[PDB]
Protein backbone atom coordinates (compact mmCIF):
# COMPACT_ATOMS: atom_id res chain seq x y z
CA UNK A 1 0.00 0.00 0.00
CA UNK A 2 0.55 3.51 -0.27
CA UNK A 3 2.69 4.88 2.42
CA UNK A 4 3.98 8.15 3.91
CA UNK A 5 6.22 7.77 6.99
CA UNK A 6 7.55 10.94 8.68
CA UNK A 7 10.53 11.54 11.23
CA UNK A 8 10.01 11.26 15.15
CA UNK A 9 8.81 14.43 16.82
CA UNK A 10 11.55 17.46 17.46
CA UNK A 11 11.88 19.67 20.36
CA UNK A 12 14.78 22.90 19.36
CA UNK A 13 15.56 26.07 20.76
CA UNK A 14 14.86 29.44 18.45
CA UNK A 15 18.02 29.85 16.29
CA UNK A 16 18.97 26.05 15.46
CA UNK A 17 18.48 24.56 12.39
CA UNK A 18 16.27 21.11 11.31
CA UNK A 19 15.59 18.93 8.65
CA UNK A 20 12.43 16.70 8.73
CA UNK A 21 12.29 13.65 6.70
CA UNK A 22 9.18 12.16 4.83
CA UNK A 23 9.90 8.60 2.83
CA UNK A 24 7.83 7.03 0.80
CA UNK A 25 7.01 3.55 0.09
CA UNK A 26 4.71 1.16 -2.05
CA UNK A 27 4.60 3.51 -5.06
CA UNK A 28 7.07 4.96 -7.33
CA UNK A 29 8.35 8.10 -5.65
CA UNK A 30 9.64 10.49 -8.29
CA UNK A 31 6.04 10.02 -10.10
CA UNK A 32 4.00 11.68 -7.72
CA UNK A 33 4.50 15.40 -6.13
CA UNK A 34 5.21 16.32 -2.27
CA UNK A 35 3.26 18.87 -0.19
CA UNK A 36 4.10 20.26 3.13
CA UNK A 37 1.21 21.19 4.80
CA UNK A 38 1.81 23.09 8.55
CA UNK A 39 -0.98 23.16 11.56
CA UNK A 40 -0.10 25.08 14.53
CA UNK A 41 -1.21 23.96 17.92
CA UNK A 42 -5.59 23.79 18.38
CA UNK A 43 -5.43 25.45 14.49
CA UNK A 44 -5.74 24.23 10.41
CA UNK A 45 -3.98 23.27 7.69
CA UNK A 46 -1.86 25.34 5.51
CA UNK A 47 -0.45 24.49 2.56
CA UNK A 48 3.59 25.53 2.46
CA UNK A 49 4.98 24.07 -0.78
CA UNK A 50 5.37 21.07 -2.99
CA UNK A 51 8.10 19.66 -4.75
CA UNK A 52 8.49 17.50 -8.10
CA UNK A 53 10.94 15.01 -6.95
CA UNK A 54 11.63 14.35 -10.92
CA UNK A 55 13.37 17.06 -11.46
CA UNK A 56 13.78 18.88 -8.12
CA UNK A 57 11.35 21.68 -9.08
CA UNK A 58 9.87 23.90 -6.24
CA UNK A 59 6.90 26.13 -5.82
CA UNK A 60 6.11 27.61 -2.30
CA UNK A 61 3.30 29.72 -0.93
CA UNK A 62 3.96 33.60 -0.82
CA UNK A 63 4.17 33.41 3.28
CA UNK A 64 6.85 30.34 3.66
CA UNK A 65 8.68 31.57 0.42
CA UNK A 66 12.43 32.24 1.59
CA UNK A 67 11.24 30.84 5.27
CA UNK A 68 11.76 27.03 4.61
CA UNK A 69 13.52 24.99 2.07
CA UNK A 70 11.83 22.18 0.52
CA UNK A 71 13.88 19.15 -1.15
CA UNK A 72 14.15 15.15 -1.94
CA UNK A 73 16.30 12.68 -2.44
CA UNK A 74 14.48 9.89 -4.87
CA UNK A 75 17.52 7.42 -4.50
CA UNK A 76 16.09 6.71 -1.23
CA UNK A 77 12.42 8.20 -1.49
CA UNK A 78 12.82 10.82 0.76
CA UNK A 79 11.64 14.09 0.97
CA UNK A 80 12.47 16.88 3.25
CA UNK A 81 11.25 20.51 5.44
CA UNK A 82 14.18 22.65 6.60
CA UNK A 83 15.26 25.68 8.65
CA UNK A 84 18.17 27.69 8.93
CA UNK A 85 16.95 29.46 12.30
CA UNK A 86 13.64 28.37 13.95
CA UNK A 87 11.33 30.10 15.56
CA UNK A 88 9.25 29.76 18.20
CA UNK A 89 6.61 30.72 16.45
CA UNK A 90 7.82 27.50 13.44
CA UNK A 91 5.89 25.65 16.64
CA UNK A 92 3.67 23.13 14.49
CA UNK A 93 2.61 19.90 13.42
CA UNK A 94 3.87 19.07 9.89
CA UNK A 95 2.40 16.85 7.23
CA UNK A 96 4.05 15.35 3.93
CA UNK A 97 1.05 14.52 1.66
CA UNK A 98 1.43 12.67 -2.05
CA UNK A 99 -0.42 14.62 -5.02
CA UNK A 100 -2.57 12.60 -7.35
CA UNK A 101 -4.04 14.36 -9.71
CA UNK A 102 -7.47 13.55 -10.41
CA UNK A 103 -10.87 15.28 -11.42
CA UNK A 104 -8.43 17.56 -12.90
CA UNK A 105 -6.75 19.17 -9.77
CA UNK A 106 -3.93 18.30 -7.32
CA UNK A 107 -5.55 15.81 -4.47
CA UNK A 108 -3.65 14.84 -1.45
CA UNK A 109 -4.42 11.52 -1.72
CA UNK A 110 -1.84 10.09 1.11
CA UNK A 111 -0.50 12.10 4.17
CA UNK A 112 2.64 11.43 6.18
CA UNK A 113 1.73 10.85 10.47
CA UNK A 114 2.67 14.11 11.17
CA UNK A 115 6.08 15.21 12.68
CA UNK A 116 5.60 17.40 15.68
CA UNK A 117 7.89 20.42 16.13
CA UNK A 118 8.10 22.41 19.13
CA UNK A 119 10.11 25.52 19.64
CA UNK A 120 11.13 27.17 22.52
CA UNK A 121 13.33 29.05 24.58
CA UNK A 122 12.83 26.86 27.88
CA UNK A 123 14.74 24.09 28.97
CA UNK A 124 13.43 20.65 30.21
CA UNK A 125 12.09 20.69 32.91
CA UNK A 126 10.10 18.14 35.28
CA UNK A 127 6.91 19.11 37.05
CA UNK A 128 6.26 19.92 40.25
CA UNK A 129 2.71 17.87 41.32
CA UNK A 130 -0.03 19.78 44.14
CA UNK A 131 -2.85 17.95 45.51
CA UNK A 132 -6.77 19.47 44.14
CA UNK A 133 -8.63 18.74 47.50
CA UNK A 134 -11.78 20.74 49.07
CA UNK A 135 -11.97 22.79 52.04
CA UNK A 136 -12.67 20.39 54.86
CA UNK A 137 -15.99 21.41 55.40
CA UNK A 138 -17.15 22.41 51.68
CA UNK A 139 -18.45 18.70 50.61
CA UNK A 140 -22.18 18.89 50.63
CA UNK A 141 -23.31 16.30 47.96
CA UNK A 142 -22.55 12.84 48.00
CA UNK A 143 -19.76 12.43 45.18
CA UNK A 144 -16.75 14.66 45.59
CA UNK A 145 -14.40 15.73 43.19
CA UNK A 146 -10.33 15.55 43.70
CA UNK A 147 -7.21 16.02 41.54
CA UNK A 148 -3.63 16.74 41.21
CA UNK A 149 -2.48 20.23 39.77
CA UNK A 150 0.63 19.19 37.68
CA UNK A 151 3.21 22.46 37.06
CA UNK A 152 5.74 24.19 35.25
CA UNK A 153 7.31 20.89 33.24
CA UNK A 154 8.80 20.99 29.72
CA UNK A 155 8.15 20.35 27.25
CA UNK A 156 4.94 17.91 27.13
CA UNK A 157 3.65 15.64 27.65
CA UNK A 158 3.23 14.09 30.46
CA UNK A 159 1.27 11.10 32.09
CA UNK A 160 -1.09 10.96 34.54
CA UNK A 161 -2.52 8.08 36.12
CA UNK A 162 -4.75 7.56 39.47
CA UNK A 163 -4.01 4.51 41.95
CA UNK A 164 -1.38 2.92 40.06
CA UNK A 165 -3.93 2.63 37.19
CA UNK A 166 -6.64 1.03 39.43
CA UNK A 167 -8.75 4.24 39.21
CA UNK A 168 -9.90 4.86 35.99
CA UNK A 169 -14.02 5.85 36.05
CA UNK A 170 -14.72 9.27 35.62
CA UNK A 171 -10.91 10.40 35.27
CA UNK A 172 -10.54 13.89 33.42
CA UNK A 173 -7.17 14.64 32.73
CA UNK A 174 -7.03 18.19 30.78
CA UNK A 175 -5.13 19.75 27.73
CA UNK A 176 -1.70 21.48 29.20
CA UNK A 177 -1.69 25.05 28.96
CA UNK A 178 1.19 26.74 28.11
CA UNK A 179 2.10 29.72 30.91
CA UNK A 180 3.56 33.01 30.13
CA UNK A 181 7.23 31.50 32.05
CA UNK A 182 7.13 29.12 29.01
CA UNK A 183 6.68 25.90 31.09
CA UNK A 184 3.30 23.47 30.83
CA UNK A 185 0.78 23.18 33.49
CA UNK A 186 -2.52 20.65 33.57
CA UNK A 187 -4.60 19.22 36.02
CA UNK A 188 -5.98 16.02 36.30
CA UNK A 189 -9.30 15.06 38.43
CA UNK A 190 -11.54 12.24 39.69
CA UNK A 191 -14.80 12.15 40.91
CA UNK A 192 -15.52 9.77 44.17
CA UNK A 193 -18.25 9.06 46.60
CA UNK A 194 -17.89 11.85 49.04
CA UNK A 195 -18.22 8.56 52.21
CA UNK A 196 -14.55 7.77 50.68
CA UNK A 197 -12.74 10.57 51.13
CA UNK A 198 -12.18 9.57 54.79
CA UNK A 199 -11.70 5.40 54.47
CA UNK A 200 -9.90 5.06 50.78
CA UNK A 201 -6.34 6.79 49.51
CA UNK A 202 -6.46 8.64 45.76
CA UNK A 203 -3.05 9.40 44.52
CA UNK A 204 -1.70 10.12 41.27
CA UNK A 205 1.17 9.02 39.57
CA UNK A 206 2.20 11.51 37.32
CA UNK A 207 5.10 10.05 34.79
CA UNK A 208 7.44 12.97 32.45
CA UNK A 209 9.29 11.23 30.04
CA UNK A 210 11.66 13.97 28.81
CA UNK A 211 13.23 14.77 32.25
CA UNK A 212 13.46 11.51 33.31
CA UNK A 213 10.71 12.00 36.65
CA UNK A 214 7.94 10.46 38.23
CA UNK A 215 6.08 11.51 41.05
CA UNK A 216 3.00 10.57 43.07
CA UNK A 217 0.73 12.70 45.04
CA UNK A 218 -1.39 11.51 48.27
CA UNK A 219 -4.48 13.97 47.48
CA UNK A 220 -5.56 15.20 51.19
CA UNK A 221 -6.39 18.53 52.94
CA UNK A 222 -4.60 19.08 56.02
CA UNK A 223 -6.92 20.22 58.87
CA UNK A 224 -4.16 23.19 59.99
CA UNK A 225 -2.19 25.03 57.66
CA UNK B 1 -4.65 34.32 -2.44
CA UNK B 2 -7.71 32.37 -3.20
CA UNK B 3 -9.79 32.39 0.91
CA UNK B 4 -11.65 29.33 1.71
CA UNK B 5 -14.17 30.15 4.40
CA UNK B 6 -16.03 26.97 5.89
CA UNK B 7 -19.55 27.64 7.94
CA UNK B 8 -20.35 26.70 10.17
CA UNK B 9 -17.40 26.59 12.50
CA UNK B 10 -18.70 23.89 14.26
CA UNK B 11 -22.34 22.10 14.76
CA UNK B 12 -24.05 19.68 16.90
CA UNK B 13 -25.46 16.23 15.25
CA UNK B 14 -26.77 13.02 15.87
CA UNK B 15 -26.34 9.70 14.87
CA UNK B 16 -28.25 8.89 11.55
CA UNK B 17 -28.49 12.57 10.87
CA UNK B 18 -28.30 14.62 7.75
CA UNK B 19 -25.35 16.98 8.29
CA UNK B 20 -24.31 19.69 5.53
CA UNK B 21 -21.08 21.82 5.95
CA UNK B 22 -20.89 24.92 3.69
CA UNK B 23 -17.55 26.39 1.69
CA UNK B 24 -16.97 29.88 -0.11
CA UNK B 25 -13.93 30.50 -2.46
CA UNK B 26 -13.04 34.48 -2.63
CA UNK B 27 -13.15 34.01 -6.49
CA UNK B 28 -14.27 31.72 -8.68
CA UNK B 29 -12.89 27.94 -8.54
CA UNK B 30 -14.63 26.47 -10.93
CA UNK B 31 -15.03 23.04 -9.60
CA UNK B 32 -11.72 22.58 -8.44
CA UNK B 33 -12.68 21.79 -4.91
CA UNK B 34 -11.75 18.69 -2.08
CA UNK B 35 -12.68 17.97 1.32
CA UNK B 36 -10.56 15.95 4.18
CA UNK B 37 -11.75 14.40 7.25
CA UNK B 38 -8.96 14.88 10.49
CA UNK B 39 -9.51 13.44 13.89
CA UNK B 40 -7.84 14.15 16.91
CA UNK B 41 -3.87 13.84 16.55
CA UNK B 42 -4.53 11.72 13.64
CA UNK B 43 -3.66 12.69 9.77
CA UNK B 44 -5.98 14.27 7.41
CA UNK B 45 -7.67 11.85 5.11
CA UNK B 46 -9.41 12.81 1.59
CA UNK B 47 -13.21 12.67 0.74
CA UNK B 48 -14.05 14.28 -1.85
CA UNK B 49 -12.64 16.18 -5.02
CA UNK B 50 -13.45 17.87 -7.78
CA UNK B 51 -16.47 19.16 -5.99
CA UNK B 52 -18.88 15.83 -6.42
CA UNK B 53 -16.10 12.94 -7.44
CA UNK B 54 -15.55 10.23 -4.24
CA UNK B 55 -12.08 9.18 -3.30
CA UNK B 56 -12.02 5.40 -3.72
CA UNK B 57 -12.93 3.65 -0.83
CA UNK B 58 -14.97 6.58 1.22
CA UNK B 59 -18.29 5.59 2.15
CA UNK B 60 -21.31 7.18 -0.15
CA UNK B 61 -22.81 8.59 2.71
CA UNK B 62 -20.60 11.37 1.92
CA UNK B 63 -21.19 13.79 -0.82
CA UNK B 64 -20.22 16.93 -2.19
CA UNK B 65 -22.21 19.45 -4.66
CA UNK B 66 -21.30 22.71 -6.10
CA UNK B 67 -19.23 25.18 -8.31
CA UNK B 68 -17.37 28.58 -8.62
CA UNK B 69 -17.79 29.88 -5.44
CA UNK B 70 -20.28 28.21 -3.17
CA UNK B 71 -19.57 24.35 -2.37
CA UNK B 72 -21.73 21.86 0.35
CA UNK B 73 -20.50 18.70 1.73
CA UNK B 74 -23.21 16.42 2.79
CA UNK B 75 -22.87 13.45 4.68
CA UNK B 76 -26.34 11.49 5.06
CA UNK B 77 -27.45 9.32 8.19
CA UNK B 78 -24.07 9.98 9.70
CA UNK B 79 -22.32 7.17 11.46
CA UNK B 80 -20.10 7.50 14.93
CA UNK B 81 -17.13 7.27 13.08
CA UNK B 82 -17.80 10.68 11.48
CA UNK B 83 -17.65 13.10 14.36
CA UNK B 84 -14.62 14.96 13.72
CA UNK B 85 -12.74 18.10 11.77
CA UNK B 86 -13.90 18.69 8.09
CA UNK B 87 -11.43 20.88 5.39
CA UNK B 88 -12.38 22.29 2.06
CA UNK B 89 -9.43 22.70 0.14
CA UNK B 90 -9.19 24.55 -3.33
CA UNK B 91 -6.71 23.46 -6.11
CA UNK B 92 -7.93 26.02 -8.31
CA UNK B 93 -4.51 28.10 -8.53
CA UNK B 94 -1.30 28.27 -6.03
CA UNK B 95 -0.95 28.80 -3.47
CA UNK B 96 -3.14 25.99 -2.28
CA UNK B 97 -5.59 27.32 0.61
CA UNK B 98 -7.83 25.42 3.06
CA UNK B 99 -11.04 26.23 4.95
CA UNK B 100 -10.62 27.12 8.64
CA UNK B 101 -12.48 23.48 9.09
CA UNK B 102 -15.86 22.85 10.43
CA UNK B 103 -16.18 20.28 13.95
CA UNK B 104 -18.79 18.16 13.57
CA UNK B 105 -19.81 17.44 17.38
CA UNK B 106 -21.99 15.03 18.91
CA UNK B 107 -25.54 16.34 20.04
CA UNK B 108 -27.26 15.56 23.60
CA UNK B 109 -29.58 16.95 26.21
CA UNK B 110 -28.65 19.80 27.86
CA UNK B 111 -26.22 19.03 31.21
CA UNK B 112 -25.23 21.41 33.68
CA UNK B 113 -22.20 21.73 35.23
CA UNK B 114 -21.56 19.91 39.27
CA UNK B 115 -19.19 22.88 40.07
CA UNK B 116 -16.15 22.27 42.44
CA UNK B 117 -13.39 24.96 44.03
CA UNK B 118 -9.85 23.66 44.90
CA UNK B 119 -8.02 26.09 47.49
CA UNK B 120 -3.93 26.33 46.70
CA UNK B 121 -1.89 23.57 48.50
CA UNK B 122 0.24 24.37 51.54
CA UNK B 123 3.20 22.40 49.35
CA UNK B 124 2.80 24.99 46.61
CA UNK B 125 2.39 28.26 48.63
CA UNK B 126 5.75 27.26 50.32
CA UNK B 127 7.35 28.02 46.97
CA UNK B 128 5.92 31.44 46.83
CA UNK B 129 2.67 30.70 44.27
CA UNK B 130 -0.87 30.12 44.86
CA UNK B 131 -2.90 28.61 41.97
CA UNK B 132 -6.60 28.23 43.00
CA UNK B 133 -8.63 25.79 40.62
CA UNK B 134 -12.63 25.73 39.40
CA UNK B 135 -13.63 22.46 38.14
CA UNK B 136 -17.10 22.14 35.88
CA UNK B 137 -17.78 18.14 35.67
CA UNK B 138 -19.77 16.87 32.74
CA UNK B 139 -21.79 19.89 31.49
CA UNK B 140 -23.35 20.41 27.62
CA UNK B 141 -23.43 22.31 25.52
CA UNK B 142 -19.95 23.23 25.71
CA UNK B 143 -20.81 26.93 26.60
CA UNK B 144 -19.47 27.94 29.69
CA UNK B 145 -18.73 31.00 31.40
CA UNK B 146 -16.35 31.15 34.83
CA UNK B 147 -15.76 33.98 36.52
CA UNK B 148 -12.97 34.70 39.25
CA UNK B 149 -13.90 37.24 41.97
CA UNK B 150 -11.01 37.64 44.94
CA UNK B 151 -12.71 39.85 47.73
CA UNK B 152 -15.50 40.21 45.40
CA UNK B 153 -13.75 41.84 42.62
CA UNK B 154 -14.10 40.44 39.43
CA UNK B 155 -10.46 39.70 37.91
CA UNK B 156 -8.81 39.62 34.03
CA UNK B 157 -5.83 38.38 32.88
CA UNK B 158 -4.13 36.00 35.63
CA UNK B 159 -6.47 32.91 34.59
CA UNK B 160 -6.03 29.98 32.25
CA UNK B 161 -8.19 27.12 31.02
CA UNK B 162 -8.61 24.42 29.40
CA UNK B 163 -11.21 21.57 28.22
CA UNK B 164 -11.95 18.34 27.68
CA UNK B 165 -13.26 16.50 24.35
CA UNK B 166 -16.40 15.12 24.73
CA UNK B 167 -16.15 11.90 27.03
CA UNK B 168 -16.45 8.86 25.24
CA UNK B 169 -19.33 7.43 27.73
CA UNK B 170 -21.77 10.46 28.30
CA UNK B 171 -20.88 12.89 25.45
CA UNK B 172 -20.23 15.99 28.11
CA UNK B 173 -17.36 18.51 28.59
CA UNK B 174 -15.45 19.24 31.44
CA UNK B 175 -13.49 22.44 32.15
CA UNK B 176 -11.04 23.65 34.54
CA UNK B 177 -9.63 27.23 35.30
CA UNK B 178 -6.76 28.21 36.99
CA UNK B 179 -6.51 31.39 39.18
CA UNK B 180 -2.69 32.34 39.35
CA UNK B 181 -1.39 34.79 42.41
CA UNK B 182 1.49 35.35 44.33
CA UNK B 183 1.61 33.91 47.87
CA UNK B 184 1.82 37.45 48.96
CA UNK B 185 -0.73 38.47 46.99
CA UNK B 186 -3.24 35.75 47.84
CA UNK B 187 -2.29 36.39 51.67
CA UNK B 188 -3.85 39.96 51.48
CA UNK B 189 -7.22 38.89 50.58
CA UNK B 190 -10.25 36.49 52.12
CA UNK B 191 -12.89 35.73 49.71
CA UNK B 192 -12.08 33.28 46.41
CA UNK B 193 -14.59 32.43 44.22
CA UNK B 194 -15.71 30.92 40.89
CA UNK B 195 -18.57 31.86 39.18
CA UNK B 196 -20.25 29.60 36.85
CA UNK B 197 -22.78 30.69 33.99
CA UNK B 198 -24.06 27.72 31.97
CA UNK B 199 -27.39 26.88 29.94
CA UNK B 200 -28.03 24.13 32.08
CA UNK B 201 -28.02 26.24 35.08
CA UNK B 202 -31.39 28.23 36.08
CA UNK B 203 -28.67 31.36 37.40
CA UNK B 204 -24.73 31.45 37.80
CA UNK B 205 -23.52 29.21 40.65
CA UNK B 206 -21.06 30.34 42.98
CA UNK B 207 -18.83 27.95 45.03
CA UNK B 208 -16.01 30.13 47.40
CA UNK B 209 -14.19 29.38 50.03
CA UNK B 210 -12.47 32.24 52.50
CA UNK B 211 -8.66 31.78 53.62
CA UNK B 212 -8.09 30.67 57.17
CA UNK B 213 -11.84 29.22 57.00
CA UNK B 214 -10.92 26.32 54.41
ZN1 LIG C 1 8.65 18.94 -12.79
ZN1 LIG D 1 -16.62 13.91 35.21
ZN1 LIG E 1 -8.48 41.92 48.88
ZN1 LIG F 1 -8.05 23.54 55.77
Amino acid sequence: EVQLVQSGAEVKKPGESLKISCKGSGYSFTNYWISWVRQMPGKGLEWMGFIDPSDSYTNYAPSFQGQVTISADKSISTAYLQWSSLKASDTAMYYCARQLYQGYMDTFDSWGQGTLVTVSSASTKGPSVFPLAPCSRSTSESTAALGCLVKDYFPEPVTVSWNSGALTSGVHTFPAVLQSSGLYSLSSVVTVPSSSLGTKTYTCNVDHKPSNTKVDKRVHHHHHH
Amino acid sequence: DIQMTQSPSSLSASVGDRVTITCRASQSIGLYLAWYQQKPGKAPKLLIYAASSLQSGVPSRFSGSGSGTDFTLTISSLQPEDFATYYCQQGNTLPYTFGQGTKVEIKRTVAAPSVFIFPPSDEQLKSGTASVVCLLNNFYPREAKVQWKVDNALQSGNSQESVTEQDSKDSTYSLSSTLTLSKADYEKHKVYACEVTHQGLSSPVTKSFNRGEC
